[PDB]
Formats: C-alpha cells, structure tokens, sequence
RNA sequence: CAGGCCUUGACAUGCUAGGGAACCCGGGUGAAAGCCUGGGGUGCCCCGCGAGGGGAGCCCUAGCACAGGUGCUGCAUGGCCGUCGUCAGCUCGUGCCGUGAGGUGUUGGGUUAAGUCCCGCAACGAGCGCAACCCCCGCCGUUAGUUGCCAGCGGUUCGGCCGGGCACUCUAACGGGACUGCCCGCGAAAGCGGGAGGAAGGAGGGGACGACGUCUGGUCAGCAUGGCCCUUACGGCCUGGGCGACACACGUGCUACAAUGCCCACUACAAAGCGAUGCCACCCGGCAACGGGGAGCUAAUCGCAAAAAGGUGGGCCCAGUUCGGAUUGGGGUCUGCAACCCGACCCCAUGAAGCCGGAAUCGCUAGUAAUCGCGGAUCAGCCAUGCCGCGGUGAAUACG
C-alpha cells in the first residue's frame, strides 16, 4: 500500500485538483467549509474552527 | 370446511358467529365452537388542533375482530341452511374446505 | 453515486446538441438547464452555458473535470461574506 | 395556488415520483393517511361524528 | 460506541448490517 | 377552546356510527369517499325535508342508505316519484343498487341537528338571536326532553364585536357517558359573516 | 403425582409442576441452574420452599415464557408458591404472611403524548 | 426567485356559433411547458335498397356569462386548538336583607383528592363542574380449541414432529370481585387510625373525560366564511434555482469523554405492530451495502425477526487509548426520469474536539427516574438523533 507521506501527497493532489477545476467541492475547500452537504447555520465547528463571536442586533428600550 | 369472520364491531361479529354455530348445531353433525382469534388494531394518533399545538394529541383505533368456526361434517342440510340465513352488514365471511 | 449497473447519465437532448457540433466542426455556445448531466469525454474543448437558476454560466470543459456534473461548475448561491 | 394544485394532484404525472397525495376532503398536502385518503384534520372531524366505520377514540 | 459505524454497536444503532455486523 | 364532541365521546356507548359496514385496507377509502360523496348530494337536495341522520349500510357491490327526515313527503315525491329521480341520480353516482330509504322523525323538536338548522334559519331571517334561542330551548323541553342547551357564536346582530350567546334548561351532563345527548351543528350564513349554532338535547340516560 | 400453580409477573407467565424427588428443577427443556446461570437473583424462585422445608422433597418441572428472566423468576416464585398451597392449604399461612401468595401488579406504565417516556417530561426553558 | 410559456384559462356550472364531434397512435421544434402539426374511427332517433340529413354523450376552436388567487384583515368571523387547570370552582330559581350596586345560599365548625361528605345557619332547592357510568392493567369464573397450548399416554426423520387431547399457557367476548363490607379505637356525624380475610384497602395502578370564563391567546396557509383587493395576472403551466446559505447568537436533542468501560466470538429471555408492482424464509455471488435465484403467507399458520442491555469465554491495561467517531481523500451500492447544489447505506483510508463542562438551569416520588433494545404512522428513497407507542433491567430519597 502507499503510506504516510506519499498517501498524504496523493490526498493533497486530489483536493488541489478539485479547487483548480474548480467544482463546488473545490470551492468549499477554498473557504474551509463542509464539503458533504452539512448545514452551516449552526455547528460545522470542525471545519470552521473556534467561534468568532460578533455583535448581534440590539433591542429597543 | 371452515368459516372465518371479520368485522369492526365485536358485538355483531360474535352474534353472527353464534348464529352460524347454531345453524349447524340443529342440523348435524358436528361444530367446533366459535373461537376468538386475536384482534388486529390499527391506530391513528393526531394533533388535536389544526395549527402548531404539537404536545396534545388524540388517539384513534380501528379494530378488526376475528372469529373462526369449523363445520366438521358437511351434510347438505346445513350446507344449504347457511345460504338461507341473515347476518348483518358489519361482518364479512370467509368459507373454506 | 449512480450505480454503474445503470448507464452513465446525460439528458440526451444536450448530448445530441454536442454530437451534431462534433460533425459540422465545433464550436457553439450551448445553453442548457441540465446541471444533472454528467460531463462526458465528447464535451472537452466546448463551452457549455449551465443555468444556475438565474443566469446561464459559461463553462469551458477540460479532461481534468470529466467525471463531474455540469452544475458543479455553476454555483447556485452568491456569498462574498458577512459584514 | 390551490384549486389548480388539488386538481393537478389527480393528473397522472409525467413521472411516478412526482405523484403525491392530497386530502380527498379538503386538499391538504401534509399529514395524509393513505388508509383513509384523509388528512389528519379531516380524520378527526368525521371520526368524532361516527362517519368513520368502526373507528373510535382509543383509551388505554 | 454507538456513533461508530465501523462497529457492531454502531450498525445496530443505525439498524444496518455489513462486515462489522453480519446477518 | 376545550370541550370534546358529545357524539365522538359516546361512540359504542350511546351512539352508533352513521356508516355501518366493513372493509379492508385495499378499499376503505373508496368506500369512505362514496359515502361522503353520497351524504353531500343528499344533504343539499333533502334540505327542505329537514335531513337529520344519514345511515349507510353496505354489503358487496350494493348499498342501502337510510335517510331520517322529519317531513318524508318531500323525500318520496309525487306518488313515489322524487325517490326515483334521486335513486336514479344516486346509482349514477354509485354504480351499485342504491336502495334508498326514507325513515320518519317522530318528534322533530327532539333532533338536535334539526333544532340547529331551525335556529340558523331564524337568524339568517334576521330574527332576534337571543329570543330565537330561548324559544328553541322552550320547544325542545316541551317535547318531553330532559335537558336542552343551544349556543350561538359569531357576529350576533351583525355587531363588529363578535360574541357568544346561549341558553339552557334542565340537565346537560357532557361528562356522563350513560347519558344520551343528541348533538347537532348548523352553520348560519349572513351578509355580515357566518354564525355557528350548536344544539344540545338530553334525551335521557340509560 | 403432581401439583400445579400458575405463575405471573410482568408480562412473564410460568407453568410450574411440583413432583416429589431429590430436589432437582427444570425450566423450558433445560436445567434450572443452566437456564438462570449468572443471575444472582435466581435463588429467589426456589424460596417459597424454604418457608416450608420442602427443598429436598420436591423436584420441579417448569415452563416459562414472556417477559425476561428476572420477570420469569418472580413468576416461578408465584406459581411454585401456588403449587404448594394446592398440595396442602395448611401452607397458606406461613406463606401469605410473607407475601408469597400475592402477585405484584407493577407493570410498565404507558408512555404519554407530550412526554419523553411515561412521566419523563421534555426539558423546560422559559425564553 | 430567475427565465420560457398559456388567456372562458388546470377546475365548476349554464349560453350561443361553428367544426364537427369521441378516443387511442404519433411527428417537428423545444429545458420542458407550449406552439405548429398527422393519423383512424361514433352508434343515436332516425327519412334510410338511396345521394343524404340533422337530434342529443363528450372532444376542439371562437365568443360570452364565469372561473382562479396560500393576495390582505385571526382587530370583522365560524369551526377546531392552547392556556390558567383536573384547579374546586362558576352560577340559577324562589324567598329573605339593602334606597342602590350587591348580599345571603357558596359563610361558619369538622371532613375529604374535590362546593367530597357531615353538623350548623334566612334560607330551601337546583344546574354547569368533582365523583360515577367508558377503556387498559392486576385475581377468579364462564363460553369457546385453530393457525395457539402439550400435562399424562402411543409412535417419533428427535421439531408438538404424528395419533391424541384443550388440562395448562394463551387468545377474546361475557361475567364475578372491594363496598370502609366486617372487627377494634377515637367521633355529634361525616370520616380518620388500626386489624382480618383476600390477587387487590381505603379512588388498587394508569387512561379517556377539562366548569362559567380568561388571555381582542393561536389558526383567513387545512377548511369554511364577511369585507378589502388582483383579472393577457397578485390566476395558470413548465425548466432550473431556493426553502439545505453562515462572521455569529438561542432552544430542543443525539453521540461521548471511558475499565460499573470498549472490542471479538459464543449463548439466552419480550411486547406491541406491519405486510400482495407487500413482508420476504432458504440457496448461491460479493469482505459488504446489495445482487441473482426462489419457497411460504391474502397471514395466532408465512415473513419482517436478530430483541439489546444480560449470560459465557478470551483480548485491551489507564494511554486522547482497541476511549470518542467528527472531518476529509478514494472506491462502491440502492431508490429514483435525475442524487452538482441536496439522499440514505457499505467498504478502505483518515481518526478532530472532547479528561465530565463558568455564571446559570432541567426532569423524575416506583415498576417512576436511569439504562437497553423493538415497532409503527409519513414514506420511491431519505437527511428520524424527531414523534407516537412497546416491552427488558431496575434504583435513590421525602425530616419537614
Ligand atoms: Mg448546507
Ligand atoms: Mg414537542
Ligand atoms: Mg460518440
Ligand atoms: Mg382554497
Ligand atoms: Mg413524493
Ligand atoms: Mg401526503
Ligand atoms: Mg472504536
Ligand atoms: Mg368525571
Ligand atoms: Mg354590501
Ligand atoms: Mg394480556
Ligand atoms: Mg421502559
Ligand atoms: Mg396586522
Ligand atoms: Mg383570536
Ligand atoms: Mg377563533
Ligand atoms: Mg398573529
Ligand atoms: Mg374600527
Ligand atoms: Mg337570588
Ligand atoms: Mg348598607
Ligand atoms: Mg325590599
Ligand atoms: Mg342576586
Ligand atoms: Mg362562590
Ligand atoms: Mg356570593
Ligand atoms: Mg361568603
Ligand atoms: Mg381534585
Ligand atoms: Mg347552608
Ligand atoms: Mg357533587
Ligand atoms: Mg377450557
Ligand atoms: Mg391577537
Ligand atoms: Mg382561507
Ligand atoms: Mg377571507
Ligand atoms: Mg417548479
Ligand atoms: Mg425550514
Ligand atoms: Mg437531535
Ligand atoms: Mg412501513
Ligand atoms: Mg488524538
Ligand atoms: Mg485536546
Ligand atoms: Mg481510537
Ligand atoms: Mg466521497
Ligand atoms: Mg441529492
Ligand atoms: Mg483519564
Ligand atoms: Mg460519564
Ligand atoms: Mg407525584
Ligand atoms: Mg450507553
Ligand atoms: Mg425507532
Ligand atoms: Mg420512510
Ligand atoms: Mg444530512
Ligand atoms: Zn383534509
């Protein structure tokens, strides 16, 4: 079997290929979003990473 | 030669089974009495309200009650007598040999 | 993916447009609503206008992208980001 | 979009996947019981008035 | 664990069979 | 809104089904559709005769239908004439042998669905809605009834502010199973909107 | 030559047959200690005969079906108790005071709509 | 939402006028829709050897009447629903009191889960509620004995398999059973405490059932309905897109952080349901999803079916691990016209966060909580970890 570095390289070439053509799958790898149809309104933390909290919308008084 | 009965009411189903059992009982020979087969129950569970009120429901069930009877010895006395008998609308009839 | 017991899928109404082109000497811009079609070796060198739901997106096709659907190269949503 | 929809429901569709049930009483797309061809709402209506043969309020 | 498809327990949880859970 | 249907609450106790047959999954629904399709046709045509109860009995490939009407003469027709044109148009609906029957209503002021349509008619006729209820309750009780309750809800008097009016006499135990409460609802239409009348007759307890 | 009791607990029904003998038992075509192997609660089934020193005296032939082994145990305990009082009703006392006569009617409560279980309510949050 | 289309329209019901009618086959263009098209044939009652000729099924076009609208108002409405709340309450009639609103009764003393009862009283009764009649579970009987059962016999390919039988189990319809009924004690009484019998004792456990009303509560998008509004379009058909977006924030959940655990093999014990372009025994091909075969069953018989936690044996040795299973590469399978956006599975590889969670906060009083698996409805398939149900195992604690 092909292993370690060589396998990693071959995995890398595959992702690289998707980006360069570049299919929707390739676009997702560009922005580091999920690739397999998961929702992104919530969760997706594994791909997106730690929460970058942001101000919300204020309420009236 | 056996007769199997089905219907949605147990009172009418049993009455007709009880009658058929009687019909052969007069005109010999032998009957294996009406046995109560297990009831198949179809349930429907529904949200009571028309809109959005999920946590309250109403349970509805539909019961197809079941009876089986055995006519041991045919004897065209009874084998005729049944074709000339009145059993209500609620019930359906299966006749085998 | 689509079971290979079945055939590789194209709409045929798009394939015939391509094949008629191959004869007479290509090319021509091809307007299609078949995102669902597979890209096929006879399509290389062409440019096929996939409709994303709003516009026909011109797509040039090469060998490196043969196994994919046409819709894969015409993204349906526009994002840019937030804030 | 209703009468055209409840009507188009009956039309034998171009593909058998495009077929779907309507409530034969009111034309509701959702929560329709194949056994009755009735939606969950209409089911409760007729059942309470005894117009569903042998169908009654469960309790256990 | 139950979320591991590559196990007996996992295939049970998902109610499916395969190499890891045969029938 | 809370209270359960008096009828559905008593099916198999003080109440029997309107449709009294058996069928299997393959054909419950077509049988159900025909029944409904039937009741519709009859409810509109036999309105004048005061349709109260439609009972449908079925065996195989033929169907009866028993109509309970307080003025049968409208149902039968001119020397057994109208029953034909309907049974003709009925079998045209069915494809079965429509054994249409007309059964008499002995006292029409003891039929809750009847009482309802009577009051609904009175209020389409712009009558005093409070008075109309009081009289309907009075007649029902006069007819030997153990209890009566009638309820009008909607734009009473055509007021912009919707309301609910109701009168009652005697006992009306909706919680009691062994109590025969005839229930009926009539929808009343007016220029200003739709009203709704519910009639409750406590015929008696077994 | 035989004494019978009908044993019931929690969906489990046991057909017990008490015959005199060395004191050997059988459940559903296989031996008792084979059947309830590794279940520490097993000894409770063979306990009404202790309240009346019949441990050695009776052998038992037992049929069991429905519920689970633990339920089947309580069921056998009922029937084996029932078989003894049929053997002699003088045993009714010294078995009834210990409750071997009665069948507990504790069964799985029905799950209710708007709940996760029978009584387990969905998690509350105001706002 | 974008684009391409239709105009008496996808649909109802009457009216003219023409083809002529039907209907099943196509064909060109096109993403389809649509537009343009080309086949064969209609009796009726009939004047009819006849040339013929029109009446009325339904089709088509033209032209009207009309249709259509998930467009708006839940601050015009019916209906149905949530809720306070299964809370112990809300009232009426006649009488009495007050100039009057209103009061009395419904307050009081005792009692109860209860306006449940008991005693008292200018009140005496009565209704809607409570309880009861209904259903499931627990004991027993009756009636039944196949497709269910097998105690004792006879065979026995060792499987209730066959004769045999319905005892038991069960199935499922009808009954019985509990009433503080009996004993003691305290009580004016109602009741309370206790005891015996008994499967069950103080409503035996659970369900169904929700008062007058409240919230201008919810729903004009399930339906109905007043009014307002649109009319080569705010109606209708189609192709594609979107409802599946993602710096973020909240709710309800699933799976875990491990050894009271994880894994492989072997071995048991449920219940409620579902099933004729359905469930699929078993055989063979595939590591497998599945595929080809192919019996049985219209199903207490045939099948979904293995229940799982458990039990037995061995492995792992405290490690971000044989814990966890996200994410990603690759290769396949199936439904489907079609899985790019956006399906579920299977297999190889990948093996993230997570070491028990800040302020805060939830559920449950017993076969409950916890934990374990099973089924169904919707449904081609399925994003179900949701919901409604079913059993298995089975606690802790309540001083107050
Ligand atoms: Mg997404
Ligand atoms: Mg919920
Ligand atoms: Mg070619
Ligand atoms: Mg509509
Ligand atoms: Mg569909
Ligand atoms: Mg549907
Ligand atoms: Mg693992
Ligand atoms: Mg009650
Ligand atoms: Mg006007
Ligand atoms: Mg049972
Ligand atoms: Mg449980
Ligand atoms: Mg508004
Ligand atoms: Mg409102
Ligand atoms: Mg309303
Ligand atoms: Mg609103
Ligand atoms: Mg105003
Ligand atoms: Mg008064
Ligand atoms: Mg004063
Ligand atoms: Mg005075
Ligand atoms: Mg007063
Ligand atoms: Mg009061
Ligand atoms: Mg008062
Ligand atoms: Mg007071
Ligand atoms: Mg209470
Ligand atoms: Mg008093
Ligand atoms: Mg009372
Ligand atoms: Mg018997
Ligand atoms: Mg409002
Ligand atoms: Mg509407
Ligand atoms: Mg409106
Ligand atoms: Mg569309
Ligand atoms: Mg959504
Ligand atoms: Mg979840
Ligand atoms: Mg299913
Ligand atoms: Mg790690
Ligand atoms: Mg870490
Ligand atoms: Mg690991
Ligand atoms: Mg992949
Ligand atoms: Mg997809
Ligand atoms: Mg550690
Ligand atoms: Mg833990
Ligand atoms: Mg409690
Ligand atoms: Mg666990
Ligand atoms: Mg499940
Ligand atoms: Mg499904
Ligand atoms: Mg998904
Ligand atoms: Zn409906």
């Amino acid at each position: 079997w092909k292993l370690e570095g060589e396998l990693r390289a071959e995995v890398a070439a595959n992702i690289k290929r998707l980006m360069d053509i570049g299919c929707y799958r390739g676009l997702r790898h560009r922005r580091g979003l999920p690739v397999r149809g998961q929702r992104t309104r919530t969760n997706a933390r594994t791909r997106k990473g730690p929460r970058k909290t942001v101000a919300g919308k204020k309420k009236a008084p | 030669i056996r007769i199997k009965l089905r219907g949605f009411d147990h009172k009418t189903l049993d009455a007709s089974a009880q009658k058929i059992v009687e019909a052969a009982r007069r005109s010999g020979a032998q009957v294996s009495g009406p046995i109560p087969l297990p009831t198949r129950v179809r349930r429907f569970t529904v949200i009571r309200g028309p809109f959005k009120h999920k946590d309250s429901r109403e349970h509805f069930e539909l019961r197809t009650h079941n009876r089986l009877v055995d006519i041991i010895n045919p004897n065209r006395k009874t084998i005729e007598q049944l074709m000339t008998l009145d059993l209500p609308t609620g019930v359906e009839i299966e006749i085998k040999t | 993916p689509r079971s290979l017991k079945k055939g590789v899928f194209v709409d045929d109404h798009l394939l015939e447009k391509v094949l008629e082109l191959n004869a007479k000497g290509e090319k021509r811009l091809i307007k299609t609503w078949s995102r669902r079609s597979t890209i096929v070796p006879e399509m290389v060198g062409h440019t096929i206008a996939v409709y994303n739901g709003k516009q026909h997106v011109p797509v040039y096709i090469t060998e490196n992208m043969v196994g994919h659907k046409l819709g894969e190269f015409a993204p349906t949503r526009t994002y840019r980001g937030h804030g | 979009a209703r009468k055209a929809l409840i009507e188009k429901a009956k039309r034998t569709p171009k593909f058998k996947v495009r077929a779907y049930t309507r409530c034969v009483r009111c034309g509701r797309a959702r929560s329709v019981y194949r056994f009755f061809g009735l939606c969950r709402i209409c089911l409760r209506e007729l059942a309470h008035k005894g117009q569903l043969p042998g169908v009654r309020k469960a309790s256990w | 664990g139950k979320g591991d498809r590559r196990t007996r327990r996992g295939k049970i949880w998902r109610g499916t069979y395969g190499k890891y859970r045969p029938r | 809104g809370n209270k359960i249907h008096p009828i559905g609450f008593r099916l198999g106790i003080t109440r029997d089904w309107e449709s009294r047959w058996y069928a299997g999954k393959k054909q419950y629904r077509h049988l159900l559709l025909e029944d409904q399709r039937i009741r519709g046709l009859l409810e509109k045509e036999l309105y004048s005769a005061g349709l109260a109860r439609v009972d449908i009995e079925r065996a195989a490939d033929n169907v009866a239908v028993t109509v309970h009407v307080a003025k049968p003469g409208v149902v039968i027709g001119r020397g057994g004439e109208r029953i034909r044109v309907l049974r003709e148009e009925l079998a045209k609906l069915t494809g079965k042998n429509v054994a249409l029957n007309v059964q008499e209503v002995q006292n029409p002021n003891l039929s809750a669905p009847l009482v309802a349509q009577r009051v609904a008619e009175q209020i389409e006729r712009r009558f005093a809605v409070r008075r109309a209820i009081k009289q309907a309750v009075q007649r029902v009780m006069e007819s030997g009834a153990k209890g009566a309750k009638v309820i009008v809800s909607g734009r009473i008097g055509g007021a912009e502010q919707a309301r609910t009016e109701w009168a009652a006499q005697g006992r009306v135990p909706l919680h009691t199973l062994r109590a025969n409460i005839d229930y009926g609802f009539a929808l009343a239409r007016t220029t200003y909107g739709v009203l709704g009348v519910k009639a409750y007759i406590f015929l008696g307890e077994v | 030559e035989q004494y019978y009791g009908t044993g019931r607990r929690k969906e489990a029904v046991a057909r017990v047959f008490l015959r005199p003998g060395n004191g050997k038992v059988t459940v559903n075509g296989q031996d008792f200690n084979e059947y309830f192997q590794g279940l520490v609660r097993a000894v409770a089934a063979l306990e009404p005969l202790r309240a009346v020193d019949a441990l050695g005296h009776f052998d038992a032939y037992i049929t069991v079906r429905g519920g689970g082994k633990s339920g089947q145990i309580d069921a056998i305990k009922l029937g084996i108790a029932r078989a003894l009082v049929q053997y002699n009703p003088d045993y009714r006392a010294k078995l009834k005071p210990l409750g071997f006569l009665t069948r507990d009617a504790r069964v799985v409560e029905r799950k209710k709509y708007g709940k996760h279980k029978a009584r387990r309510a969905p998690q509350y949050s105001k706002r």
